[PDB]
């Protein structure tokens, strides 16, 4: 498995519009896209409300916030049994694979990722909060 | 990007909504949770706002007098 | 406040030399609101009516406000945030696409006040009704008779 | 059962404007156009003064008519336009410090009209284009104030 | 053929087998109590019937036969009402003087005291004065006679042990299938030729043969002993010709279509009876044949089993617009699959109804010397408002419950539903907008008012003397109507009401009804009420609309829709469920509601009750609402301080039981603010703490003692303050108004 | 950004991940607490803080645990 | 083999635990180099609706 590269020319679900789209945040900060491929054409429900119609094929969807796109993403794993995987991307054309990030879904394992912010300690042998006191910032025992 | 009125917490101000207004009027006198605090920095702070807060309240009471003495019989 | 409606009934019985009243209607509930809520708010209130006003007038004022800081605490003591958050996200959107407006933005994104926030915000505007409702009936009460 | 009447903006069905008939109705995109607000070509000092003198001009009524000394015959119009002149610099001082506020990010993203031609960005939306729109502002607001006045002095059915 | 009877024999058995498991309805709780939350989510989900299967056919059944014991209990309630109203009130003694004698139905047993409370109500009784009205129901149904009490309470526990036989019957013994609740032509088709045509048809026939010949004569001065008995005036057609000599023709003049012969019992007078107060009976006579008439044939309009007739879905689906997509289609599959999308829509109509019953039943007072008992009238419109409003939060929250597990996207492709999913942030913006808008110019003006004259500035006010926003549509519509005999309705004698304008009608010296004058102070409340019935519309409807998702989160549907939050994220995300949003329509509810109840006691207090003893009208409050009541200062004193110097003055009196009721609403509604203000989590860790003493004396429960769930914080503490506030207006009301009134 | 911190009592049931609405955390194979999977938190600058992932954890109290940060777009849930 | 028993009950010695100082069941012991290798089942539940937790064999005790 390879990082897969964006492809713009896939078309998008039968929509009548909404009001629930995108915002100032998709020119300015970031916008996220979503993509999938479906074997038929099935009328699903959109995180931002309404009902679209996806398409016979290749898909792809634009959405402002990336928990818009797991919804979408559970729902058309779920519901559909597709597999779906989103993107963020940038208004100055930048692409940043976002969901499926080794290939696999974050479930199962891919024998490789590596484990982060793994605290090896039992949530009880956790220090006390005047131990990390006047550290810079104010910061949990946790750390 | 990045705002200038927390000086005591780049948390905040790196915070794009109107909660960085509201946490930093709300933490302003929290010096232990202030960014690059130390124990000493703290205890002289609170110094200088004791320093402050009797001088504020003697403002307040010789604008009592005062105003006892100018407005009052 | 039962302190202090304690304190002020008492004393408002012994200046007025009817501590009869209180050692009588003090036993029960309604003697403190008839005979002393309902019975001494009687110039507050009436500080201002359609027919002029008095000094009082600021006190009755005052009350009103308290009253109505008070109520706004609740507001953010019991609808929490969540409503609000949406409600200003479809304002969000409303200043987005009303013309001659999205002109103006903001800086700060507007979100709803947080948990911690609107307690410590319903708490004063809680704390500030009641103190200064407590204070107008306290001075109003008493300078109006005395 | 055919010609639906809303349609997306642009086309996009997941911008979320919804292209409709107040928005975009040819009368009042035309409209809409014309206002010296979305004039982004024209100077902004100039189109602040136009916005400015209307809103001074409109804003003198309720103070004259509802103010204080609404009652008093001749008192009421120069109250009213001196209450206005006090918003209208109010208002001004608003524009300045959100011109101070706003224009320090300078987003590089670009601007289309609806038809694909990609336009400049409006120097209305810059801090000096800001700053010189809130003293056209000023100027014309004061200005529509007093000619409010004049008006309330020398128009014939003025009642 | 299509629309038929179509049941089960004996789908479920009759046993108390079920009655001693509880939580058996659910796959949860059938398991047992661990923690004390099963023991409150036994009772949550006991009518959440579309939870306990998937089937709409089993939730259908429970539904029927649950509404059959509502029926029953209805019946128990009125068959009481009845009953108390023949063994325990002084009825007989009212009949023959109403104008003096205080309607008592309620007597209370001498225990601790509480025989103070057995007052002097007239008539050599001793007794509670009840509001119900339900005297005057009776002197207009033509009862005269304890006896016939009896019978009709007694008839209604027989009516009361059908229903329940039939709910029992239409469960465990003869259930009908899905495709018999789904014949909604056929429902409707009935419903308005036999339940409402047929219904007024035959209160149509009583109200010629029973009421109009006996409240004629009880009008007449004759006593109620010596009237003819309903069935005499049945048998005997001479005594009715007598009274109407178009019983003499018999019922030719109708067959004949020579109605005008029937000018005599079936009226368009209009106005009030000058003797009684209340609205002719011939009036309520012709209008219950007319509208008889109207459901009967309204009742041949939808296609049953002849090709004659409409489909529902036909009417849906040809109704589309050029701005609205699909339109009405898939609405027929919708209500006709979801048993909350037609509960919305039926609690939604429901309660305007019952506030449309509010407003026409002091304006149009419908029964004998209703009018002139205060408390029979401001109890009738306050109890009847709340109804309404309590519906209309009902509606919301259904509408709401429907959008969460009832909507099918698949269903519902650019119809008028997902249109409005579409474009909620439209619709919410702009009811945001005027919500906002009217709360400022509505309660601002308030505020306004209450600071010019605080200022000493009264000719600043917003008054009907300083600056005037008069009612001036409002006003020309009561020209409009005080003027329709003249013009556009030429065969109405007088109006409909005399509130439109004109003469009093006045009984016993009291003012039965009387113009309403519309000024400054009105135009103030009403605009604050449509602000009130707005915001709860805002909180209902953003409920409904992001029921399912948000900008904020966009698997709300799957959370569900009674769920309290997603978490701290977001910045917080309490109260973002649809039932949270009920939980808010309601104090908004209460908040709106209390105001119009408000304003309808102190407008009728002070510019419609009162007394003509000499020439002149004397009010209760002597009309100062026209010129108090532009102040919230105005509303204090000489509405919630003025008006309760009778309920707090109540004490040692009949009355009594109302200051006590006064004092326990306001600890209540306080006792509210324990669970809305607080949160679980404080209360966990206080019970924790309680059960380490309670585990030390070996004292701890099995059942897991915990706080009460979030969701259920917030129900106790909504519960709490609407009781609370509504009760201690019933009691400042009624205690005031028994008095005064 | 929010501090989501993973302990080792975590018995690797992928209910927190299942139940995770942002993909913040993934089920790493045998470093951590033992073999037989484990869970872990890379992508903590998209947490909104919703804690759903305690929500669904099953052991005492939670393996995973989310302290509540410095905010910000991404954790405030917002499109705007 | 470590650890009590497949039916023995145990007093659980985990602080921040629910059942801190209360009595439990063991389901199972793993007999690997797992940390927290107990497994007891309680009789009463925790807050989050749970009966089965993992414990070490210094959090667990006879009895
Ligand atoms: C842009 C809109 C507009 C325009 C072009 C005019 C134009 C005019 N107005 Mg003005 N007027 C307006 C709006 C406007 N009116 C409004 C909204 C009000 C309220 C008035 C109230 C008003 C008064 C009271 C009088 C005029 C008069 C006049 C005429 C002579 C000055 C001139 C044609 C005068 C006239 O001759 O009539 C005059 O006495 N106007
Ligand atoms: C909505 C229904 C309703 C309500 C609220 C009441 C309420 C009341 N009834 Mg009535 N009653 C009802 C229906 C109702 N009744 C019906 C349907 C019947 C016909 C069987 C009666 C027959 C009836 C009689 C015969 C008497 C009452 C009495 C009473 C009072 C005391 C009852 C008591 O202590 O019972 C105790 C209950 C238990 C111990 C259980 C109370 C005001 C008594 C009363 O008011 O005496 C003055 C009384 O003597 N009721
Ligand atoms: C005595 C006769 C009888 C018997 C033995 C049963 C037995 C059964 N019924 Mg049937 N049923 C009966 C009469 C009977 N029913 C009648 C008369 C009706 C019409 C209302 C129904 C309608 C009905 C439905 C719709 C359902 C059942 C169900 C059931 C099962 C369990 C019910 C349960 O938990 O009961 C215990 C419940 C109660 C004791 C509640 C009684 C509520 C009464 C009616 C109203 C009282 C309200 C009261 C006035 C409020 C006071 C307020 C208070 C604060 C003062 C069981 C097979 C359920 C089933 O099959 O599910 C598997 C089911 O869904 N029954
Ligand atoms: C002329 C025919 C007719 C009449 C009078 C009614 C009347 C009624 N129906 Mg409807 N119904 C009808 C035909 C009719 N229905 C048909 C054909 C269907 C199939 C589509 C339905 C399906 C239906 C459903 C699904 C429900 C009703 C309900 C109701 C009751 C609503 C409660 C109310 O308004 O209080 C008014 C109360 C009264 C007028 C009290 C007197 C009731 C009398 C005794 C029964 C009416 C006659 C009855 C329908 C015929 C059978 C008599 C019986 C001896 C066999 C009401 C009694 C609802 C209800 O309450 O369920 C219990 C409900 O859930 N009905
Ligand atoms: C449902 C409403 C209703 C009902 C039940 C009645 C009933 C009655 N009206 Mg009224 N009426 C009504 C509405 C109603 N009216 C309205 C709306 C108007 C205004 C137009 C009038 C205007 C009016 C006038 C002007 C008069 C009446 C009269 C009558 C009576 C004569 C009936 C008659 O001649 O019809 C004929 C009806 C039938 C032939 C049906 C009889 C059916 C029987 C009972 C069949 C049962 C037999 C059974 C199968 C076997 C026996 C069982 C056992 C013994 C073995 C009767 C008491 C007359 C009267 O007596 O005045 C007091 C009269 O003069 N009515
Ligand atoms: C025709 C009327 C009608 C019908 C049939 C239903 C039916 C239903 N509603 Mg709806 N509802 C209605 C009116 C109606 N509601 C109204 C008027 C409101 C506004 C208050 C609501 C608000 C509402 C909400 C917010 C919810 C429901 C839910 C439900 C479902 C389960 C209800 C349940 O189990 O409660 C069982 C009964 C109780 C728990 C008793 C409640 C206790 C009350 C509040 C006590 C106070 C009442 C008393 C008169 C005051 C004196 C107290 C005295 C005892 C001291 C069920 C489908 C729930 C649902 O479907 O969600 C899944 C839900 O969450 N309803
Ligand atoms: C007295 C108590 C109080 C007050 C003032 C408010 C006020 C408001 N609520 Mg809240 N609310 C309250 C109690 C209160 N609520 C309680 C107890 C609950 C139950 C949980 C709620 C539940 C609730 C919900 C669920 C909703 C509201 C909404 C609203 C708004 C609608 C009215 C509006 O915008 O008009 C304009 C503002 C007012 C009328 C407030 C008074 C301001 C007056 C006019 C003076 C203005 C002063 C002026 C600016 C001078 C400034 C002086 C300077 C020195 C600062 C408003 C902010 C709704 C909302 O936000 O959407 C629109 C909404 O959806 N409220
Ligand atoms: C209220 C007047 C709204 C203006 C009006 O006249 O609306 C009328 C307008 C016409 O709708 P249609 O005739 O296309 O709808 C046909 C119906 O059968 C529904 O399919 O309704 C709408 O476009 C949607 C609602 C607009 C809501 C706008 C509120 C402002
Ligand atoms: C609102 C309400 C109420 C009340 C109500 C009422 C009162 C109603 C009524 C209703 C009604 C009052 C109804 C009625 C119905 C009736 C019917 C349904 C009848 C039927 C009959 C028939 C069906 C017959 C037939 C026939 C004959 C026998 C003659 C010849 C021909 C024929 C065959 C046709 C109350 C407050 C309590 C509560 C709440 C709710
Ligand atoms: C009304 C309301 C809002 C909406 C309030 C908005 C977001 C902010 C208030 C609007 C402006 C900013 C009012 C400002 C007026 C103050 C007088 C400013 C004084 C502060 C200075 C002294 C610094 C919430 O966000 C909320 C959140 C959680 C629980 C309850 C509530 C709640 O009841
Ligand atoms: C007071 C309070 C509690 C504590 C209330 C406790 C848990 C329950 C109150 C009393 C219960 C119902 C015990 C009453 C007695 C039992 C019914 C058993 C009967 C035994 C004899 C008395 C007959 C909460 O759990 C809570 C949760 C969320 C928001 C607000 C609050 C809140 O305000
Ligand atoms: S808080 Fe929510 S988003 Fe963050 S890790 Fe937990 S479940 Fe995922
Ligand atoms: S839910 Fe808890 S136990 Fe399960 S994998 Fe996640 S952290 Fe580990």
């Amino acid at each position: 498995w390879t990082v897969p590269t964006l492809n713009p020319d896939t078309p998008s679900p039968i929509f009548g519009g909404s009001t629930g789209g995108l915002l100032r945040k998709a020119q300015t900060e970031e916008f996220y896209v979503i993509t999938w491929e479906a074997k038929k054409e099935q009328i699903f429900e959109m995180p931002t409300g309404g009902a679209a119609i996806m398409r016979q094929g290749p898909n792809l969807l634009k959405f402002g916030k990336k928990e818009q796109c797991l919804a979408l993403t559970t729902q058309l794993r779920n519901k559909f049994k597709l597999t779906p995987c989103f993107y963020r991307v940038f208004p100055d054309g930048k692409v940043q694979y976002l969901h499926p990030a080794d290939g696999v879904y974050p479930e199962k394992v891919n024998a490789g990722r590596v484990g982060a912010n793994q605290n090896m300690r039992r949530i009880g042998q956790n220090v006390n909060p005047i131990k990390v006191k006047f550290s810079g910032r104010m910061m949990s025992p946790a750390e | 990007a990045t705002k200038l009125f927390p000086k005591f917490s780049q948390g905040l101000a790196q915070d794009p909504t109107t909660r960085r207004i509201w946490y930093g009027l709300a933490m302003a006198h929290d010096f232990e949770s202030h960014d690059g605090m130390t124990e000493e920095n703290l205890y002289q702070k609170i110094f200088a706002s004791h320093f402050g807060q009797l001088s504020i309240i003697f403002l307040w009471t010789s604008g009592n007098l005062f105003h006892v003495a100018w407005q009052g019989n | 406040g039962w302190v202090t409606f304690y304190w002020h009934w008492k004393h408002l019985t012994l200046w007025q030399g009817n501590v009869a009243q209180f050692d009588e209607s003090s036993t029960y509930l309604m003697g403190w609101l008839r005979d002393y809520l309902w019975l001494n708010s009687s110039q507050l209130i009436n500080g201002y009516n359609p027919f002029g006003m008095n000094s009082l007038s600021v006190w009755a004022w005052t009350f009103l406000f308290g009253h109505l800081i008070y109520a706004t605490g609740f507001m953010f003591l019991i609808s929490w945030r969540g409503y609000w958050q949406e409600l200003i996200e479809t304002l969000v959107w409303a200043h987005e696409k009303t013309p001659l407006a999205n002109l103006v933005y903001w800086k700060d994104k507007p979100v709803a006040l947080s948990i911690v926030q609107a307690r410590l915000v319903g708490l004063a505007h809680f704390s500030v009704g009641y103190i200064f409702t407590y204070a107008a009936f306290l001075i109003a009460s008493t300078s109006g008779r005395f | 059962k055919k010609a639906q009447v809303i349609s997306p903006v642009n086309g996009d069905p997941f911008v979320g404007m919804l292209e409709t008939p107040v928005t975009s109705a040819p009368i009042v995109a035309t409209y809409l156009s014309n206002l010296p607000a979305y004039r982004t070509g024209v100077a902004p000092v100039l189109r602040g003064v136009e916005i400015g003198l209307a809103h001074g001009f409109l804003l003198a009524g309720p103070f004259i008519k509802l103010g204080p000394l609404r009652n008093v015959p001749e008192t009421a119009e120069i109250a009213g336009s001196l209450s206005a002149a006090g918003l209208v610099l109010i208002l001004a001082l608003c524009l300045s410090i959100y011109g101070s506020a706003q224009f320090q990010s300078t987003p590089s993203i670009g601007v289309k009209t609806l038809s694909g031609r990609s336009v400049a960005r409006d120097p209305l939306f810059s801090a000096d284009g800001w700053s010189e729109f809130a003293a056209g502002f000023l100027v014309g607001g004061e200005a529509g104030v007093a000619w409010a006045y004049v008006c309330t002095q020398i128009l014939p059915y003025y009642s | 053929k299509k629309v038929k009877i179509a049941v089960d024999r004996n789908p479920v058995e009759t046993s108390f087998e079920k009655w001693a498991k509880p939580g058996h309805f659910s796959r949860t709780l059938s398991k047992g109590p661990n923690t004390t939350t099963w023991i409150w989510n036994l009772h949550a989900d006991a009518h959440d019937f579309d939870s306990h299967t998937s089937d709409l056919e089993e939730i259908s059944r429970k539904v029927f036969s649950a509404h059959f014991g509502q029926l029953g209990i209805i019946f128990i309630w009125l068959s009481g009402m009845y009953f108390h109203g023949a063994r325990f009130s002084n009825y007989e003694a009212w009949l023959s003087d109403p104008t003096h004698i205080k309607p008592s139905a309620q007597v209370v047993w001498p225990i601790v005291g509480q025989e103070i409370l057995n007052g002097d109500v007239g008539g050599g009784f001793q007794g509670i004065q009840i509001t119900s009205g339900f005297f005057q129901l009776w002197r207009a149904s033509g009862i005269t006679s304890e006896l016939q009490l009896y019978t009709t309470a007694i008839g209604g526990l027989v009516m009361a042990a059908a229903m329940f036989f039939a709910g029992w019957f239409h469960y465990h013994k003869a259930a009908p299938k899905l495709e018999w609740f789904q014949n909604v032509e056929s429902m409707l088709n009935h419903h308005l030729g036999g339940l409402l045509g047929l219904g007024s048809l035959a209160w149509a026939g009583h109200q010629i043969h029973v009421s109009l010949p006996v409240n004629k004569l009880l009008d007449a001065g004759v006593d109620p002993k010596e009237i003819p008995l309903p069935h005499d005036l049945l048998l005997n057609r001479a005594i009715m010709a007598d009274l109407y000599p178009s019983f003499a023709k018999g019922i030719a003049p109708f067959f004949t279509l020579n109605w005008s012969e029937y000018s005599d019992f079936l009226t368009f007078k209009g106005g009030l009876n000058p003797v009684t107060g209340g609205l002719w009976l011939s009036d309520t006579a012709h209008h219950h044949v007319a509208i008889a008439v109207l459901f009967l044939v309204a009742g041949h309009m939808y296609r049953t089993n002849w090709g004659i007739g409409h489909s529902m879905k036909e009417i849906l689906e040809a109704h589309r617009g050029p701005f609205t997509g699909e339109g009405h289609v898939g609405l027929y599959e919708i209500l006709t699959t979801s048993w909350h999308a037609q509960l919305a829509i039926n609690l939604a109509l429901f309660g305007s109804l019952s506030i449309i019953v509010a407003h026409h039943m002091y304006a149009m007072p419908p029964y004998p010397y209703l009018a002139t008992d205060y408390g029979t009238q401001l109890s009738l419109f306050t109890h009847h408002t709340w109804i309404g409003g309590f519906c209309i939060v009902g509606a919301g929250a259904h509408a709401a419950i429907f959008m969460v597990r009832d909507y099918d996207p698949t269903n519902n492709y650019n119809n008028l539903l997902d249109r409005v999913i579409r474009h909620r942030d439209a619709i919410i913006s702009h009811l945001n907008w005027v919500c906002i808008f009217l709360g400022f110019h509505s309660f601002g003006l308030y505020i306004h008012n209450d600071t010019m004259s605080a200022l000493g500035r009264p000719q600043d006010m917003f008054s009907d003397t300083a600056i005037q926003l008069q009612p001036v549509f409002a006003q020309w519509i009561q020209n409009t109507h005080f003027l329709a005999p003249q013009l556009t309705a030429p065969n109405a004698l007088a109006a409909t009401s005399l509130t439109w304008g004109g003469d009093l009608v006045a009984v016993g010296g009291k003012v039965a009804m009387m113009p309403i004058s519309l000024g400054t102070s009105d135009f103030m409340v009403h605009h604050i009420h449509a602000f009130t019935i707005h915001v709860t519309v805002l909180i209902l409807l953003k409920g409904v609309l992001f029921a399912r998702s948000s900008r904020l989160i966009p698997d709300k549907a799957n959370l569900g829709f009674r769920f309290p939050c997603d978490g701290p994220g977001r910045g917080g995300t309490c109260q973002v469920s649809a039932w949270d949003h009920v939980f808010l329509g309601l104090f908004w509810m209460y908040n709106s509601l209390s105001i119009v109840i408000f304003h309808f006691s102190w407008k009728m207090q002070s510019d419609v009750w009162g007394t003509v003893t000499a020439s002149g009208v004397s009010h209760i409050t002597g009309g100062n609402f026209a010129q108090s009541a532009n102040t919230i200062n105005g509303w204090l004193r000489d509405f919630l301080w003025a008006q309760s110097s009778q309920v707090i003055q109540s004490y040692g009196s009949a009355l009594s039981a109302y200051g006590l009721i006064f004092l326990g609403a306001h600890f209540v509604w306080a006792f509210s603010l324990m669970f809305l203000f607080s949160g679980r989590g404080y209360w966990q860790e206080l019970i924790e703490s309680i059960v380490w003493a309670h585990n030390k004396l070996k004292v701890a429960p099995a059942i897991q003692p915990r706080a009460l769930s979030i969701t259920q914080g917030r129900a106790v503490g909504v519960a709490h303050y609407l009781l609370g506030g509504i009760a201690t207006t019933w009691s400042f009301f009624l205690a005031r108004i028994i008095s005064v009134g | 950004a929010h501090i989501v911190k993973i302990y080792d009592t975590c018995i690797g049931c992928t209910q927190c991940v299942r139940a995770c609405p942002l993909d913040v955390l993934e089920m790493v194979p045998w470093d951590g607490c033992k073999a037989s999977q484990m869970a872990s938190a890379p992508r903590t600058e998209d947490c909104v803080g919703c804690k759903r992932c305690e929500t669904a954890c099953p052991t005492d109290f939670l393996s995973v645990r989310v302290y509540l940060g410095s905010e910000s777009t991404r954790s405030m849930g917002l499109s705007y | 083999e470590v650890g009590p028993k497949r039916g023995s009950l145990v007093k659980i010695l985990r602080p921040e635990s629910y059942w801190f100082n209360q009595v439990g069941k063991v389901v199972s012991v793993d007999q690997s180099g797992v940390r927290y290798p107990v497994v007891v089942r309680f009789e009463n539940q925790n807050y989050a609706g749970v009966t089965t937790n993992n414990y070490a064999l210094d959090e667990v005790v006879a009895a």
